[PDB]
Order: structure tokens, then C-alpha cells, then sequence
């Protein structure tokens, strides 16, 4: 995609894959 | 990508070519009255420019191969892009030849002025031999189709173009390696409907920037690509390129609906023959040069990437809201976030990219879009007009560009379209360049393109 989400969480800042 | 043997010609039978190696590249009238440090690429082994062994060098940019097969975050990757193409309704079935050689609106003729392939050029057999427009006939393509066969190996040679003069020393020139015209042919007939939607739709749902005319696609990109900005630089991106990113364009092609016939067209290219002058060798992984769609599968396969770069690197990614397109390695993306690329670069070379500043940037900055960079050109908004963005060619490749020419009849044509490049970055400095080309006698003689005019005429393209 790339145009407007909606549902139906916010997203927050990307978290760097930790170790995994 | 990786070679996997050489062997001569003698044993291997493929028809050696017979260039000269003499660059068709001449100091223009312009050569000492503009400043530049470029000339032309070394062409053969022994060019007494040459810092290096040639042949060694040629072949440096085939680093090796690091993943043969998807991992999850490749996978995921290539069904977000698939769905993501879906929503274009691409043509599926198979081109007719005569389309596939001639054209449509929207996928241009076969290029009459560039080499068929193995074995023509070497048999000194032209694309004009087969091909001629006013007929628009296919019977000659394919008796040469059923002579010859397909999966014929690429014809390499290297690119007559200039270089900087490290480039030169350490002999970095590059390689052009065309497939056959057959297939050409018959990889145009498979994808060329999924061609022509490409073409049509530059932008951020093909994620594709080929065939778009910077005019008036820059203008678009503000508006496709917003939020946080960010970019990057592959080195050899091409032959750098893992068989498993052909794995994964097979993926995305199945999903969005093609046969599995044409989809096997993809290994010809993932696992490739070359001759170059004469000896013959086999390359496994990395994306050829001259190839069709070369820059559309490209495009397609960094569409993946990017992906499988984010959701690998970061966690809480969503791929939905990550904004691209792509021409060939050159990308431009946003997303609602900032994106730290000193770590995709790290996760990307454990996939053995190679990747590193945008812009030649010391440091994987804030890309924005005063610095940030796109086919070469910056983005500069008009001053009267802010929401028409101007593609910003650098005046310093204009420079190193007027000093030569392949051909001294071709001064007046060469120097309008390096103005039509030039008049973007301002009338301040196309005035600049006007009056250094205007101060010598032959420069004076030439019609060159008015400012305001040239600015007009763009205006009406909106
Ligand atoms: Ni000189
Ligand atoms: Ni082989």
C-alpha cells in the first residue's frame, strides 16, 4: 500500500530487532 | 551474483566478437572552454592509463552469493508487493510478437539503433536485417526465432562512456551484456502487457519509475512520498543481487497470476551465459545489463527489498504505509516514522547488498527533500509556482558532458539538450552556463533555447 490506513491501532515509532 | 567458470571459446564452440576497442568519444569545441576531469573508459586490458589488471577489475563487481533461497522476511516481502500490484489488473496473457517487436502506446519498439544479440552481431546480422517498421512484419523473427532458439548467451562488451579518472586507474569501466534479440523477443511477448501497465503507471503503487519523464513526474513525487524521508546508494547493486531475489521475483509473478511458463523465463536470467570477446562463462545471481525489463525486474525486485529490509530490520513496521518507487537501484521511499538506514545497511549486507549514504553522504543523514537525489536530479519548487517542482540536473555533470562528443556534427543538437537539462536549476545559473557557452565564437553561432521560453512551454505541461 501507501495511501491512508485506518484500522485500527496506532502505529508507533519502528523498535530495531533486538538479538532475535 | 557470482561467476561460476570460464572457458575459451575454442572449448565451448560460442562465436567470438571482433571489436576494435577505439573509443568514438572526441574532445568537443567546448572540450577546454568547460572544466571537467572525466574521459573515456578504458576499453581494453592494456590502455596505458591503466593502474590494474582490466579484465580482473571488469569482474570485481560479481562479489558472490549470499542467500539462494527466501527466508520468512522475503517471503512476506513478496506477497506484500504482489497484493500490493493487484489493485492494477496487469494483462496476464501473452504479447504478440508483432506488438512485442513494434510496439504499442505504452511499450516502445525494440531499439533498431542497438545490437541484436548473440549470434547476430557476431555474424554481422543487424536488427534492421529483421525488423523494419513500415512493415511491421514478424515472419523474418521467426525463422531467425527457429534457427538460433532461445536461452542464447549474452553478448558483453564494455560501455564506451566517460569515466572519472579514478574510475579510469583502477578500471572500473562497465559492461553492456545483451540478450540475444530472441529473447528479447520472447521475454517482451511474456511480460510485455505487465510492461506497458508499468510504464503507464509510474508511481507508488507499481512502485516504479521507469519510462517517467521527470519534467512532470517530480512534481508528483512530493505528493506520493510523504511523511519522513529516506534513500540510499547501492554499490554494484546489480551484480551484487542474490539468486534468492530471483526466487522471490518468481513469488510476487505467480501470486499476481502468470503461467509457470513465463515465469521460467526468470532463471534464463537468474543463471546466465556470457561471451565476452572471446572466452565464454557461466554467472549465477545478479541481474544482467542490456537485458529487456532489466530495469522493470530490477525496479520490482527493490520493491521487495525494501521490504524484506524494514520488517527484518525493525519491528512494528507496516508495510502499508511505506511509500516507494524505484528505477532500477535507485530508490526514494517515505514513512510516517523515520527510518534509520546505518542499520538497514546492516541487515542488507547480511543479504550481501552493498549500501551507503544517499548523495554521497557522509553519513546516512536525514534525507530531505533540499539534498535528497533521484535518477541524478535534485528537487527544486519553482519560485513563482511552489507546487511545480523542477527535476535539478547538477551543472557539474552538464560540464563534464559538453567537453566530448561522439560526433562533431552533432554540436547544436548535443548543446539544446544539455540545456534542456541545464534551465532547471535556475534561471541565475542557466544564464551562467548560456554565457560561458556564448563566449567562443562557435557558441555564439548556435541557436540556443530562452529561458522564460523554455519555463513556458514547461508550464503547459500542467
Ligand atoms: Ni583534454
Ligand atoms: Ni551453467
Amino acid at each position: 500500500g501507501a495511501y491512508s490506513g485506518a484500522p485500527k491501532q496506532v502505529l508507533k515509532k519502528p523498535a530495531l530487532r533486538t538479538a532475535t | 551474483g557470482e561467476i561460476q567458470w570460464v572457458k575459451p571459446n575454442k572449448e565451448t564452440g560460442r562465436l567470438s566478437i571482433n571489436g576494435p576497442t577505439r573509443t568514438k568519444l572526441e574532445p568537443s569545441v567546448f572540450h577546454d572552454v568547460f572544466e571537467g576531469n572525466k574521459e573515456p573508459a578504458v576499453l581494453h586490458s592494456k590502455d596505458p592509463r591503466l593502474e590494474v589488471d582490466f579484465e580482473q577489475a571488469l569482474f570485481s563487481k560479481y562479489v558472490g552469493n549470499t542467500l539462494y533461497e527466501p527466508d520468512e522476511y522475503i517471503k512476506e516481502a513478496a506477497l506484500h508487493y504482489a497484493n500490493q500490484l493487484k489493485q492494477l489488473e496487469i494483462n496476464t496473457s501473452q504479447m504478440s510478437m508483432e506488438e512485442a517487436c513494434y510496439g504499442t502506446e505504452n511499450l516502445e519498439a525494440i531499439d533498431l539503433h542497438t545490437s541484436a544479440g548473440y549470434p547476430y552481431s557476431a555474424l554481422g546480422i543487424k536488427k534492421r536485417d529483421i525488423l523494419d517498421p513500415t512493415t511491421r512484419d514478424v515472419s523474418k523473427m521467426k525463422f531467425y526465432m527457429d534457427k538460433y532458439g532461445l536461452d542464447l548467451p549474452y553478448s558483453t562488451y564494455v560501455k564506451d562512456e566517460l569515466r572519472s579518472i579514478d574510475k579510469i586507474k583502477k578500471g572500473k569501466s562497465r559492461l553492456i551484456e545483451a540478450s540475444s534479440l530472441n529473447d528479447s523477443v520472447y521475454l517482451r511477448m511474456a511480460f510485455g502487457h505487465l510492461y506497458e501497465t508499468f510504464h503507464a503507471n509510474p508511481g507508488t503503487i507499481t512502485g516504479s519509475a521507469v519510462g517517467c519523464n521527470p519534467d512532470t513526474f517530480w512534481s508528483k513525487l512530493p505528493i506520493l512520498l510523504p511523511g519522513s524521508l529516506f534513500a540510499f546508494d547501492y554499490s554494484g547493486y546489480d551484480a551484487s543481487l542474490s539468486p534468492v531475489w530471483f526466487r522471490a521475483l518468481e513469488l510476487v509473478l505467480r501470486e499476481i497470476g502468470y503461467s509457470e511458463e513465463a515465469i521460467s523465463l526468470i532463471e534464463g536470467i537468474n543463471h546466465t551465459h556470457h561471451v565476452y570477446r572471446n572466452k565464454t562463462y557461466c554467472v549465477l545471481g545478479g541481474m544482467p545489463s542490456g537485458c529487456s525489463g532489466t530495469s522493470i525486474f530490477n525496479s520490482m525486485i527493490n520493491n521487495i527489498i525494501i521490504r524484506a529490509l524494514l520488517i527484518k530490520t525493525f519491528k512494528g513496521i507496516d508495510l502499508d504505509e511505506l511509500n516507494m518507487v524505484a528505477y532500477g537501484d535507485d530508490v526514494l521511499a517515505s514513512y510516517p516514522f523515520p527510518i534509520d538506514c546505518l542499520e538497514l545497511a546492516k541487515t542488507g549486507k547480511e543479504y550481501g547488498l552493498t549500501m551507503t549514504p544517499a548523495d554521497k553522504s557522509p553519513c546516512f543523514n536525514e534525507v530531505n527533500w533540499d539534498n535528497a537525489t533521484f535518477l541524478k536530479r535534485g528537487f527544486l519548487p519553482d519560485e513563482q509556482f511552489p507546487f511545480l517542482i523542477h527535476p535539478t540536473m547538477p551543472m557539474r555533470e552538464i560540464h563534464e558532458s559538453i567537453r566530448w562528443t561522439k560526433d562533431a556534427r552533432n554540436t547544436q543538437d548535443h548543446v539544446r539538450s544539455l540545456c534542456l537539462l541545464a534551465w532547471h536549476n535556475g534561471k541565475q545559473e542557466y544564464e551562467k552556463f548560456v554565457s560561458t557557452i556564448r563566449s567562443v565564437p562557435v557558441g555564439r553561432a548556435l541557436a540556443i533555447p530562452n529561458y522564460e521560453n523554455l519555463r513556458r512551454n514547461w508550464l503547459e505541461l500542467f
